[PDB]
RNA sequence: GAAAUUGGGCGCAAUAGAUAUAGUACCGCAAGGGAAAGAUGAAAAAUACCAAGCAUAAUAUAGCAAGGACUAACCCCUAUACCUUCUGAUGAAUUAACUAGAAAUAACUUUGCAAGGAGAGCCAAAGCUAAGACCCCCGAAACCAGACGA
């Protein structure tokens, strides 16, 4: 028994690290960990992308309809997402067909439809919105945020930027995140 | 060495310069002891430099936790979900400012 | 025994064939040498190592300006196998205080006092 | 000071703030690491790494320097030679000017110790003070000194100004009681009688030229007259002025302290003096 | 450190028990040459350079440096605004909770060093109040030091202790070199 | 020499050194020259005049003699009629 | 033992995180892993010079191969592109050789054109007009 | 025993001694203890100088 | 009993009124406080009134009335650092907690 | 693996103990109690090292002459052998001389 | 190497600290030498993760076993094991634990005071006082004294 405390503390934490690598816990969503202020971080998501939102409208862009239903399942013991996502995916489909009809005039429109259904696919939009902190702000039922839900929240964020600041700034947004894919 | 370490190819996160530039640093989490000689330079960093820093980039959300720590830490979280936990243990304010700007500038 | 080598004076007397070979004039000679160390002082005697330290030639391939006076020429005659000597020729004048910063010594041996980076 | 005004704004000094004066503490060099220990300071394995280099002065086999040389008596009788700490007159004028030695009293050796003008140590066989002629010019003091040796020019410098010099003698026992008298009156012994000089020094202290305390008080004006003629000053008469009763007081031989007598037992506690009245003790102490 | 005495002692290779003859001979075995089973390489052997005996770490600083250290502690406590001077340590009641409430109201600190002039003449109420408290400590003025001025946040003098400290510490300035110790009698010292 | 005695734990002087040398208080060790009373019948009078001299010591000889004696011997000595007393303090050095 | 060492698992583990991929007992035993881990770090730093060297000979092999496709040799190509004040380097020429072989073919045409002007200029000696691609751009 | 601003005393000593040297004397203030340390013996000149100043 | 100090706006006339009530001439800002009763009455009235007392570390520094005047018009404001940081008009992305 | 798996029981240290709160008192009993005691008369310990500092050979010499007559028999014997060793070491072995 | 004379723990905590759980086991004719080791819990009237070593999981041309790398483990290229002793053979299976620089004369650095310093003794022609900072581990044949042994 070697007297002292610091080697036992360091060894105690390395044992904690091998406990975390041998049997890691299932990943918890970020709003259920320390250092979360939801409102401050929606505002940070606004200023991060270099645009302004009406913050309540972006807040409803992150609130799904599954979350309200399981939330009211939890009440017994909020505007949904679908309007903004409808407007956002209608707009982004027609503006992606604008860009891809302008810069590729010789394409068949079957090919423009398959390009646009790539740039609004679940693989692309789910790969984009996991690196723009959309997934951390999504109020969803289950974690990880399932890909149809997160596609819906991403186009809800496009709809909220549309009602915020018009069609030109969303056209620059869609240009800078969906077309660069 | 290179054969013991993993390697990777040079990349960006979501084509980070093509359309626009996005600050890849989401959250900083300072934790600073109130009474404690290791977080002295953290204390004088919160008092002097963290508000100026928080205004020079508003897409970064900064949490100063200020608990009784025995080693102070900064925990940078990035947009692609990486976490860099670095210590600000026994550092001056200027060394902490170059460290925090180092974490801000990178991805 | 290996000793220090004197070199006789007929070695250092130019011939008019050499004035035809190199570009020199025996009347009105040049003022400044450019000396450049191009052969290491290691595996050389310690006196030659010292003369290289006095002349300011511890870096190889770095030019140094000297006077064309017989004392500096005596030290240069000690280490003439390690160095390279060119006359410092000056096409325009020596630089005044206006042109003091904007000079460049070219590889020909000339020192130009206006160094633009534009083609002619 | 701006510095205590700095100490307002700083945290309180504790046992967690203290730090030595930079430069005080060299770091301990100890043989661990690549530089402080592989051979650990000793070099290659010989006799100086093993630890066994021979004594100081061993020259490896030739006869050592400190033994090739003839013994000569530089230090032959060193611990029986007498030593006398100098007191220059520049020093004693310095003591008189700063109030440390009162010249309106007799200046025995106790008064030069209690003003801390002269430190003499009776072990390491100092036999007292010798006057030193340094500072004889610019010595402006009427004084009465009792100094165990005195050069003629120092007698002249004192006796010019109206002074009196006498040269007393002290045993190492007697001198030791004279220097620090107060640790003798805590010793409980009666005051002893100081002994007369040895045969070397009886011709010193019986001569009136060097002002011996065993010499005539009938040969002193001849010697004071002779120095006053030699060094060119008109000899002032001590008899005229008002300090004459002070400038005449001598303690006789076989008296160590000034107003006291041998055989007395000073009781420092209740401030008394026990005096003996037995006749055999009085024959012994007044001898 | 001057009062410190370390009682750590170990056994050297000569003091540890047994080990007087060679374990195996010098040459024939293929084992290492050893001379005792108690040399410092052996499990059970002596310690080569361990602590030896009671060692005392005694040293005196000169008394002018200790006295100047008491001065420096007093000016530092006054300059940090931690000196408080009373006229006497006489409490209206002898409970501890009165004195902790008083020290909390005047924003003194966690720990208070009360200093009175003598140990005989300390008032009974401050003795009963501070003899129970862990952080409020009565000390005579003779007992004043520097470790316990820095250990305590506030320091509380009375006016007789202040005149005492001025007398005892302004004495060290303008005093002669000693002929003999000051416990012995002098013309003017006590 | 003895660095720590068995009785006192003090340094000891080498008494050969005291018996042969003279420490002046500035640090200079005076010695006598070797052979100054030997075979004088075969020595030239210049050499006999050289041998009867009080010769100072080297620097390393001086530091060797300092290490071989103790602080009693390094001490001011205010003797009566000392012959060497005018040689103790070092006058007018420019180092 | 007054203070014997508590923190020794971590010194060992500072060495052995570098040896986790060795063979034999070198990944396990500290005495063996120190000699091999030190020796691996010495190789790791002396191999910076060999990385630079081996890339350059690799580029000369690729420029050699691709210029032999156009009849040139490597000394002809590099010499007569220096002589055209085309101060491309070996890395860029090897990468153009792989990825842009028309630019490499036109650089081989510019270097063989300059090579022939060097031949015809250094054949008909004396004062003559210089070649067209033989002209230099003076910088002052 | 210098009590006060030692940098004024270093300026005035350095202005006093530089005619006796040509150059400014090379000194060292020790602002903590309050000493001032000059190179070369100038004890009698500084004692006379400080008696002139009134200290 | 809280160490916050906010200097009054009539402090010139109040302090001057105390200087007259301890005494009185013109140029009253240059009155020396060399008398110790005068200093104790003046600063005792000011400490009784304003609730703000000259500390021991400063008490020898006022040798004129003007120095007490210059002392009683610095705002000594005392609150915790949690109440200083959160009142320093933080940006909307600084979030400060105090787990105490 | 000589390292402990559970971290040790906590070290409760009372800084306001009797000994710690009154440490250092009467270190200045000489300089402000009229020099009646020395501070070296405050230290308690072995009788041969109350107010004395020496190296090991001197602590052994002083221990032998100050308490050695009533030391135990084989402790006195071990101590004479230590003085004999430490004598033969300090005086004959070392680097600097 | 005198003398006169003077006057509880900034310990250890099971290879440590005692040899000691025991002068026991064992070894020796004897004197004599001399070990090792234990860990639950409040209650037993409650029966994890980590050394080396292996196993899960044998191997694939080539070579101090790595490094540069690489899409890729190997293949390509580079690379005369470490300590110590010599100007340039020794020792080590491996892991864990243990295991080797000890003295403050003089000088220096930092304070205090300063023609004086020092809490007597001691030094002093700027000194003196205080502190910091310098001096290893193992290994013979032997010699002597006293026992135990035919
Ligand atoms: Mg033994
Ligand atoms: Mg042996
Ligand atoms: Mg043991
Ligand atoms: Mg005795
Ligand atoms: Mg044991
Ligand atoms: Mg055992
Ligand atoms: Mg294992
Ligand atoms: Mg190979
Ligand atoms: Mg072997
Ligand atoms: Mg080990
Ligand atoms: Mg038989």
């Amino acid at each position: 028994v070697k007297k002292g405390f610091r080697a036992a503390f360091r060894f105690q934490k390395e044992l904690e690290r091998q406990r975390l690598l041998r049997c890691p816990p299932p990943p918890v969503r970020r709003s259920e960990k320390p250092n979360w202020d939801y409102h401050a971080e929606i505002q940070a998501f606004g200023h991060r992308l270099q645009e302004n939102f009406s913050l309540d409208l972006l807040k409803t862009a992150f609130v799904n309809s599954c979350y309200i239903k399981s939330e009211e399942a939890k009440r017994q013991q909020l505007k949904s997402n679908q309007e903004l996502s409808e407007q956002g995916t209608s707009f982004s489909q027609t503006c992606l067909t604008q860009f891809l009809e302008d810069e590729y005039p010789d394409m068949p429109t079957e090919g423009i439809k398959n390009l646009v259904d790539f740039l609004t696919g679940e693989e692309v939009v789910c790969h984009v919105a996991r690196n723009l902190a959309v997934e951390q702000l999504t109020l969803s039922e289950e974690f990880p945020v399932p890909p149809a839900v997160l596609q819906q929240t991403f186009f809800a964020v496009i709809g909220a930027l549309l009602q915020s600041s018009g069609p030109e700034r969303t056209a620059l947004f869609i240009r800078d995140f969906l077309i660069t894919q | 060495t290179a054969r013991g370490t993993p390697s990777r190819f040079l990349a960006s996160v979501l084509h980070n310069g093509l359309g626009r530039y996005v600050q890849q640093l989401q959250r900083l989490s300072f934790s600073v002891s109130r009474d404690g000689a290791s977080s002295r330079g953290a204390r004088e960093f919160v008092e002097r430099e963290v508000i100026d820093f928080a205004r020079r980039n508003p897409g970064v959300v900064i949490y100063v936790n200020s608990r009784p720590c025995c080693v102070p830490r900064v925990v940078a979280e990035y947009l692609n979900g990486a976490v860099r936990e670095e210590s600000i243990h026994c550092k001056s304010v200027e060394e902490i400012s170059t460290l925090v700007q180092k974490l801000a500038d990178q991805s | 025994k290996f000793t220090r080598s004197r070199i006789p004076e007929k070695v250092f007397q130019a011939s008019p064939e050499d004035h035809e070979k190199y570009g020199g004039d025996p009347q009105n000679p040049h003022k400044l040498h450019i000396v450049t160390r191009i052969k290491s002082t290691r595996r050389r005697p310690y006196w030659e190592k010292d003369i290289i330290k006095m002349l300011g030639l511890e870096k190889a391939h770095t030019p140094q300006v000297h006077k064309n006076i017989p004392s500096v020429n005596a030290k240069l005659k000690v280490v003439k196998h390690l160095i390279r000597i060119k006359p410092l020729k000056l096409p325009q004048g020596l630089p005044a205080e206006e042109n003091m910063s904007n000079t460049c010594l070219k590889s020909t041996g000339e020192l130009v006092v206006q160094w633009h980076l534009k083609p002619v | 000071a701006r510095a205590l005004d700095l100490l307002r704004g700083l945290p309180r000094v504790s046992l967690a703030n203290l730090k030595p004066n930079p430069g005080s503490k060299k770091p301990e060099r100890r043989p661990r690491g690549r530089r402080r220990g592989r051979k650990c300071g000793r070099g290659h394995k010989g006799e100086r790494q093993r630890g066994t280099r021979p004594r100081l002065g061993f020259e490896g086999g030739q006869t050592p320097f400190y033994i090739r040389i003839p013994k000569y008596g530089f230090n032959e009788g060193h611990s029986f030679r007498r030593q006398y700490k100098p007191l220059s007159l520049n020093r004693l004028q310095y003591l008189i000017d700063l109030g440390r030695v009162d010249p309106s009293q007799p200046i025995d050796l106790t008064q030069l110790v209690n003003g801390r003008g002269v430190t003499i140590q009776p072990l390491k066989r100092d036999y007292g003070v010798q006057l030193v002629e340094e500072g004889a010019d610019t010595f402006t003091a009427k004084v009465n000194i009792e100094v165990q040796l005195a050069s003629e020019l120092a007698i002249a410098a004192i006796e010019k100004n109206g002074g009196v010099v006498t040269t007393a003698f002290y045993d190492p026992r007697s001198l030791d009681i004279v220097c620090k008298p107060v640790p003798f009156f805590l010793r409980g012994q009666p005051i002893p009688k100081r002994m007369l000089p040895p045969e070397e020094l009886v011709p010193y202290y019986t001569d009136a030229k060097n002002r011996g305390y065993l010499a005539d008080p009938a040969k002193f004006p001849e010697a004071r007259l002779e120095l006053a003629r030699k060094y060119g000053y008109i000899l002032p008469d001590i008899t005229k002025d008002e300090l004459f009763k002070m400038l005449c007081t001598r303690k006789d031989p076989r008296q160590i302290f000034f107003g006291l007598a041998p055989g007395w037992v000073v009781n420092m506690a209740d401030k008394k003096i026990l005096k003996p009245t037995d006749e055999n003790l009085l024959k012994y102490y007044t001898s | 450190n001057f009062k410190r005495i370390s009682y750590a002692k170990t056994k050297t290779r000569a003091e540890v028990r047994g080990g007087g003859r060679k374990p195996w001979p010098q040459k024939g075995t293929g084992r290492a040459r050893h001379g005792s089973i108690r040399s410092p390489l052996w499990r059970g052997g002596g310690v080569a350079h361990g602590p030896r005996g009671p060692t005392s770490y005694y040293y005196m600083l000169p008394m002018k440096v200790r006295a100047l250290g008491l001065k420096v502690a007093l000016t530092v406590k006054l300059a940090q605004d931690d000196l408080h001077i009373m006229d006497s340590l006489e409490l209206p009641t002898g409970d501890p909770q009165y004195l902790t409430e008083l020290a909390h109201y005047r924003r003194w600190g966690d720990s208070v060093l009360l200093v009175d002039l003598t140990h005989e003449e300390m008032p009974q109420s401050i003795v009963e109040a501070t003899s129970r408290l862990k952080t409020f400590n009565l000390i005579p003025a003779v007992g004043l030091n520097v470790h316990s001025m820095l250990k305590h946040q506030t320091l509380v003098l009375t006016l007789p202790t202040v005149a005492f400290l001025e007398d005892k510490l302004l004495w060290q300035d303008s005093r002669y070199r000693p002929l003999y110790p000051f416990s012995l009698p002098y013309s003017d010292f006590p | 020499l003895t660095y720590f005695s068995a009785r006192k734990g003090k340094r000891k002087t080498v008494k050969a050194v005291i018996d042969r040398f003279l420490r002046l208080h500035c640090g200079l060790w005076v010695r006598r020259k070797a052979g100054y009373k030997k075979k004088l019948w075969k020595k030239t009078p210049a050499r006999k005049k050289r041998l009867r001299e009080f010769v100072f010591c080297n620097k390393t000889q001086s530091k060797l003699l300092d290490k071989m004696t103790t602080s009693f011997w390094k001490r001011r000595n205010w003797y009566v009629d000392d012959p060497y007393q005018k040689y103790h303090d070092r006058t007018n050095l420019k180092v | 033992l007054r203070n014997r060492v508590t923190d020794r698992y971590f010194r060992i583990q500072e060495v052995l995180k570098h040896a986790r991929h060795f063979r034999g007992r070198k990944n396990r035993c500290y005495r063996l892993a120190v000699r091999t881990v030190i020796r691996a770090f010495v190789k790791c730093t002396k191999a910076r010079y060999l990385k630079k060297k081996n890339m350059r000979t690799l580029w000369i092999n690729r420029i050699t191969a691709a210029s032999q496709e156009h009849g040139l040799k490597y000394p002809a190509l590099i010499g007569n592109l220096v002589k055209c004040q085309v101060e491309l380097n070996r890395k860029v020429l090897a990468d153009l050789a792989i990825y842009e072989p028309k630019t490499f073919k036109s650089l081989a045409a510019l270097a063989s054109r300059r090579r022939h002007e060097g031949f015809a200029a250094a054949l008909g000696d004396g004062k003559e007009p210089e070649g067209i691609f033989s002209r230099v751009v003076q910088y002052h | 025993k210098v009590e006060g601003d030692i940098w004024a005393l270093q300026k005035d000593v350095e202005d006093f001694l530089s005619p006796l040297l040509g150059k400014t004397p090379v000194t060292q203030v020790n602002e903590v203890t309050g000493t001032l340390r000059i190179k070369g013996y100038f004890d009698q000149e500084l004692k006379a100088w400080l008696l002139e100043k009134g200290f | 009993r809280s160490r916050a100090y906010t200097p009054p706006e009539d402090l010139q006339s109040r302090l001057e009124s105390y200087v007259k009530e301890v005494f009185l001439p013109s140029n009253w800002q240059d009155i020396s406080l060399e008398d110790s009763r005068l200093k104790f009455n003046l600063l005792a009235h000011l400490a009784d009134d304003l609730g703000h007392v000259v500390p021991n570390s400063r008490l020898h520094q006022m040798c004129r009335v003007r120095d007490v005047l210059d002392f009683y018009n610095v705002p000594i404001q005392d609150r915790s650092k949690f109440d200083e940081l959160s009142a320093s008009n933080l940006p909307p992305n600084l979030k400060i907690t105090w787990s105490y | 693996i000589g390292i402990r798996l559970t971290l040790p029981p906590p070290k409760v240290v009372d800084r306001w103990n009797e000994k710690r709160a009154m440490f250092g008192v009467y270190d200045n009993i000489g300089i402000l109690g009229n020099f009646e005691k020395h501070p070296k008369e405050l230290i308690r310990g072995p009788i041969w090292l109350r107010g004395w500092k020496g190296n090991e050979l001197q602590r052994c010499i002083r221990k032998r002459k100050m308490v050695g007559s009533r030391m135990f028999a084989d402790d006195l014997h071990n101590l004479n052998k230590r003085i004999r060793y430490l004598y033969k070491h300090f005086n004959r072995h070392g680097k600097f001389r």
